[PDB]
């Protein structure tokens, strides 16, 4: 069992190649913002409920909106029916995810408010965490909530000694390292790191090179995000012209 | 193409005045929301693809009276006619009997009611409401004796089951389900 | 509580129209909104289906694995149904209804899912996931669950029980949920119409039009006269929805 | 086995015969209203705690009282000791049981308050759900909380193809259907249904015939209900002349 | 037999006038409670076999001061004398100085106090408390230094532990465990 | 907070009568109220009993079924005791006390409830269900619980173990709870006397008048002199109570 | 198997000998008071968070401070790795331990406040519950919370018919009784009983003979507690003369 | 040795007078806290080895402005200068415009901002605060617009981000992280 | 909120010193506080260690007992890490990181912990118990956890398997957590410094200076250049801490 054979991975992609991605904004009616997202075999759905009033008074920040993010896996999203409800892994993912948007969302504009982000994975593969972030980010723009810029996420793995972009299920489970990333994008450029985590065994040199592969990947994903929002812009445009039509 | 994504650089804060949907940083103007970038009179702004309404001065609002002080009427503003998205600056506005119908009524308790859905207009800030117009007024009054909703009959709100009648500033859209 | 203001005005509207014998969107009192059933939407699942009822969206996934045969039925398969409406009491009632309709119509021969008399027996997990709540998630989930089971593939190979086979399904449970308002009924209420109150009646029918499950919900009194009329219209409505599985 | 042999069910009752009932009002000293009820092997006890203040301010209602109903089975009520606490079934029975009284109680007379109903099945058999409702309605009158009328409840089963009134455990486990009902009795006559639930397989005709079978049983039970409150009326009456005597 | 069950038809709303324990629906009067049906002077009422108390202008109530404001005192009315059942209109009652001892006392501390159990009378739709009769007045007070229970010693309320003697409108039932 | 007002006044009354060395109802400081014991109140159970102590009411159900014992004690039956006081803190303490009396007095020969040494063993569930709390639910639950075990029938047949028989009971644990106010003690306190404070002492005795368990609960200091005195009283009250099991 | 062989117990102690004890005050930095205590193999530490504001306002008492006490065992303190999370035994220990202190802390001195006492057992043996109360009492003095006096606790056991002071695990698991106490100690003498619990089988005399054997060991424990606070007194004292030095 | 443990007898309730760290019961004085027993002029008190501070007139306090009601400033006092232990009498204090500055100041929002961290001196029971002296005042404030911590510049607070500018009774320790 | 007043001021102080290139205690930005590792502090534990980092104190006990291996990885021992901080979202994270470092570095060979093919396997419980929190309980806990494992005795002769042996620890995971403030970083922050905010970067390294785990926590944007430098700095800090295990 070898992961890389002749420069190709078990699914045919090269080391620096993303799995096929599909992004659609405004797919939910009862949500301020939303987006459906497919990353490889990951089928993820994101929902955002625009600045609304936070109900439990003690969670009300007098000076800024509070961000809540819930990553959750559908019982049927994995190989073995998963018991519904939060687990240690989900709470964790929800926390770093919450934190990735806490630096990008302009919360000072909505005091005593709440911007709740819900992300559900209908089908999971490696990277679901990454897929939800890209979905959540699109969902947030669809909801028109102010942000310093976009948040694009991709993970980098290590297989048979080589760093690979957007690892798949066999690569995460049998590889040597998994490293999920997320950056803030401004002016079409990678500005800073919004999310960073890694498990495995990498050399200092491979960590720095990994940052480089993820950036190349994230920019590619960012383009796809911009496109999904572009279409949404074209649909609401031809909608305003519809009522007038 | 006038389309911009949040994060896209619009220009230096020297050349343009930061407008809606734009933020400044390091002397640079960026788009905070996705939409159409418009530069009218040096003022750069972005027409959001999903605007978040801000209840300003002069717009029609909708709310439920939270508590009626003797003169001041406390209303729980919720929406801004013209948009389904809950506005940002929601909360509780103030309605003074002086601003009810340009007429001279003393009590406020009889002009508006506790838990009455009201259709007001913004006067200035802190959600200063007014209802001296026909279009404005109460949209749904609940009887105090039987707690049931009251129907309109002439200029009075006659309760269907208990029969009791009440008199309060009524909107022309009363009982219509519209505003 | 702050949301209630917009809803209450929406309630006056649905009632204003009810007095003039009409619904918000122009439907008839026994007319469902467009129904769209999409199976195999979750490949990793043994079975799945996405159902659209108007703007209401729900997805059901089915997972099968062997194991626990109930002590009282050590020779009968197992079906567990759960729902997630991302409150609890409602999500629970929703799962129970969908389950009852599948259970009482015997849509799935539980005797055929046996593997080892009281040791190992197939266990079917039915998980309902609401995506867009625009009213009557109950009927949508019921349509999606039966649609999902009908498109389910037993994971025999993956284990050791040989060739894989489609899940043997023998009935088609369908349920009509109506919003009762006074002495009037509204079949397939939309989220907007629900602004009137959460007073509904739900009737579930099988292939042959036998009532398989009924559930009245909400703080309201159900006029027996209306119940009889609605019992008939409902069996009819379920039959017409049932031919949506044909083509 | 065989459910109906020569017109007689497995206990001697006829298709339309209730199980031996017993009802006693004011059985709990520490309670605004109570009632011990029996229906066949079912031994139930209801307690009501009058229009009081709902302490957690958030669950308060400015126009009407909230109604809470808790259906709980004791761990010794069933054949196999049942773990104490809320079951999904229990939650369900409590939700629907509370809905039958929500239509009957004039909760609008006590704003901001709460009327809590507690029913406890000490011994279970088929129909405990209906026993508790009958028991609760008595306890509510005993507590004197305003109502539009009474709530009477019975279930209609179906054994060997034949509709039967007030089903027992065996007709409920081996029958072809079970349909709990609860009606509002106003002026000694069934007026409307407060609770309707059914599981099994029945024809459109059988459902209608079953309604009928149930109303007959309700009027019979309601009579036992008026009787029990009559005895109570005597007790509080001959009790006043007690201090005077 | 005058006995009546809730739901029982009492008659038309025309001839009889809705009273306690009765309600109207579809122009008909029914009993809302179980008990004796009394139809006196056009009025139909039902004597509930378990009435729910209601504090009314003129009743003797048991309350506890929750907060003081150098004039207006807030007393938590908990129960009406005569009935063990907690009333339906329980809540906060205000006791003003003018209605304290038909004497001349400033502040308020010289009669009321904090957390002290009191026993006044009702006069005023807003649970407006008043204490004039010698039967009314503080029924159980505590010291501020040791918070210990205060024993009645003649015309004053002294403390056993610390010895600090406190004075205030004593109720002849003070310390009696009755009211 | 709103109920504390009537309780404090009621407290002023209790202390006043205590000063004159008198209990609210005239009872003697070492006298329980009317004690009523009724076995077989719940039928489907293998054991049951109801106890009335004054206006205090308690029912106890005993269930039994084969099960796996504690890995620590491979050869012995299992007895679990629970209580529901329809807070949780008090409900655990009450169960544990009753429990301790049963376990420490060895009223049940756990060695006789073994089926397949190390594998199966009789697991005795004892659930306490408070019906009416008028003070001292403990002694009531202790009485009820012991009464319930003495009237237990092991369901050997139901599980294919053959021929039913009574649960052999070899001792009669009886607890006596007293309220302590200063240096005076009030045996079998009523809910109205508890308005003074939840300061109590509980002593459980066995068949031979030995102390099988003790428990002082509440925020108060126990005078040693009072303790020694009450230690005798309690053991005596136990005997006067333990005789209501004879007839 | 015997527990008493020739006057000596399994560990060599005499019937009236405490196990080795060690007590140190002010052992934790972020805590108002604290204490490390060792009874036999029992290793325990207590922390007191001085009169502080109780958050959930409904638990706030207008006249006196509320006392909270939490007994909790470390997953690694028992032979068989216990699972973290309140135990019935734990909840019980905390309640009775809280009561022992409510009887001494001068709570009427801090209305609306809270005095929280956390006690953790890092290594358990028999009587941990006793070690904790002792530790706690020291911590409370260390935190300076006004008290009527000191709380000292010890358990008396019964092995092979003989009473024993401060029983060990073996004795507790095979003896005939186990009885923990706690006394209020004013004026260098034992005044009253703060905590009392017994399990096993004892005669009327034995019980009374157990209090004596308990008060004897308690005084010894108390002298140790007093030396622990005296050392602390030197430390806060030479610590002041340090800033000036 | 002057060392006393809580529960140690100092003497009869006749001999000395109950002071700090001492309590009375049964006519006898005891030590409630560990520490040095000091007896000054018949008054017996104990210096606690862990004193629980109490805010009193004259003490320097640290607090937060939780509410700005016209001519009134409700401060959330939490610490007493000189001691790290949370004080026993913590709660809301009051700052009047008349004490904001020994000088002349109109309004209060002109010196005390909502949510600001203050350093004031107690001048009256019930936590009556005074900002009079220069050593007192606001220690940290947030921009009302961007909510960014304002940097001191001259005698006015400035926001480095949005550049807004607000004026207030600035303590001479503003931004030092010391009070 | 009230405790915040004191912390917000402390935050202003620390930020003031940062502006002048200083830390409040005079440490260097890549300098750890004094570290003290004391193993075998809990004898009733197969392994254990107390760690003092400045004033921060943490105890970690290790309990081993045979159990069933996960279904997916038979032939593999089990290691379960859990933390107790006396919130939960922080307790889980701290345990997960500690756990991640041990697992990715393979500090203990789980293959050697197999008892029976796929039925019995050694289960290692590593429970972290915070004693005093003065900052960076994470690095402290990682230190104690690996130290405890290094002083672990497999309780073989207690479950009757064989003879006792020391747990074979093959690596030495060390994590270095830094407080990121703006563009600056502060290795091993103290509770005082943490008042600035909860924005940190944690890098866990192994014996060969390979990065084994990494985690940035907090709502902030990590500058790429700052990260690159913190990487090298952290690898080096870990090498130094790792040496405290030698001597
Ligand atoms: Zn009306
Ligand atoms: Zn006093
Ligand atoms: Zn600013």
């Amino acid at each position: 069992e070898k992961l890389i054979v002749d420069g190709l991975r078990l699914d045919g992609r090269k080391f620096d190649e993303l799995r096929p991605i599909k992004i659609e904004a405004s797919v939910l009616k009862r949500a301020d913002g939303s987006c459906y997202l497919e990353m490889g075999k990951n089928k993820v759905i994101a929902a955002v409920f625009g600045p609304r009033e936070v109900h439990p008074r003690h969670l009300q920040d007098p000076s800024k909106a509070i961000i809540r993010y819930r990553y959750n896996m559908a019982p049927f999203s994995v190989e073995e029916r998963k018991r519904p409800g939060p687990d240690r892994r989900s709470i964790e993912i929800s926390k770093v995810s919450k934190e990735a948007f806490e630096a990008v969302i302009m919360k000072e504009l909505f005091p005593r408010s709440a911007i709740d982000i819900f992300v559900e994975v209908l089908q999971a593969d490696a990277g679901s965490r990454t897929a939800c972030l890209n979905a959540a980010s699109v969902a947030l723009v669809d909801a028109g909530v102010p942000m310093k810029g976009m948040i694009t996420s991709v993970a980098v793995g290590k297989a048979d000694g080589q760093l690979v972009l957007d690892p798949m299920k066999e690569e995460d489970n049998f590889g040597e390292a998994d490293m999920p990333f997320a950056f803030l994008i401004r002016n079409g450029k990678i500005e800073s790191i919004a999310l960073l985590q890694m498990d495995g065994r990498m050399t200092r040199d491979e960590v720095k090179q990994a940052i480089e592969l993820a950036k190349k990947g994230a920019l590619q994903i960012y383009e796809m995000q911009r496109e999904a929002i572009l279409r949404r812009y074209i649909e609401v445009g031809e909608e305003m012209d519809e009522i007038t039509e | 193409m006038r389309f911009v994504m949040p994060g896209d650089r619009i220009g230096s804060a020297e050349e343009y005045v930061k407008g809606e949907g734009v933020y400044e940083e390091g002397g640079e103007l960026f788009a905070a929301v996705a939409g159409k970038l418009i530069i009218k009179d040096r003022v750069a702004k972005v027409e959001s693809i999903s605007p978040i309404p801000e209840i300003v001065k002069g717009d029609v609002v909708l709310g439920r009276v939270v508590d009626l002080r003797n003169s001041i009427a406390l209303i729980e503003v919720s929406s801004k006619k013209g948009e389904n998205r809950g506005p940002s600056n929601r909360g509780i506005g103030i309605l003074h009997v002086s601003n009810v119908d340009e007429g001279y009524v003393k009590e406020i308790s009889e002009a508006v009611g506790y838990l009455d859905i009201l259709k007001a207009r913004v006067i200035g800030d802190n959600l200063r409401l007014s209802t001296k117009e026909e279009e404005m007024g109460v949209l749904r009054a609940l009887c105090s004796n039987c707690k049931t909703e009251m129907v309109r009959e002439g200029d009075i709100l006659k309760c269907p089951e208990c029969g009791r009648v009440e008199k309060r500033k009524i909107s022309t859209d009363y009982g219509k389900g519209e505003w | 509580m702050p949301e209630d203001i917009l809803v209450d005005i929406k309630r006056d509207y649905v009632l204003s129209k009810l007095r003039d014998n009409e619904r918000i969107d122009g439907r008839g009192f026994d007319e469902f909104r467009k129904v769209e059933i999409i199976p195999n939407v979750i490949e990793k699942a043994e079975g799945s289906a996405l159902v659209k009822l108007g703007d209401t969206q729900v997805v059901v996934g089915v997972k099968m694995q062997p194991g626990e045969p109930y002590p009282d039925t050590p020779d009968r398969g197992v079906i567990i149904v759960n729902a997630e409406l991302v409150p609890d009491e409602n999500s629970i009632e929703l799962a129970r209804v969908v389950d009852r309709g599948i259970r009482e119509s015997e849509a799935v021969d539980l005797s055929k899912l046996v593997i080892e008399e009281g040791e190992k027996v197939w266990i079917v997990f039915v998980d309902i996931h609401a995506l867009d709540d625009d009213g009557n998630l109950l009927d949508a989930s019921a349509l999606a669950a039966i649609a999902a089971l009908m498109n389910t593939k037993v994971p025999a190979e993956r284990f050791d029980l040989g060739e894989d086979y489609l899940l043997p399904v023998r009935d088609l449970p369908v349920s009509v949920t109506s919003l009762i308002v006074g002495n009037k009924y509204l079949v397939d209420p939309s989220r907007e119409e629900m602004s009137v109150g959460d007073t509904t009646l739900t009737i579930t029918t099988d292939k042959d039009d036998n009532v398989v499950a009924m559930q009245k919900s909400g703080g309201y009194l159900l006029d027996e006269k209306l119940f009889d009329e609605l019992l008939d219209v409902s069996i009819n409505c379920a039959r017409k929805l049932r031919e949506k599985f044909k083509e």
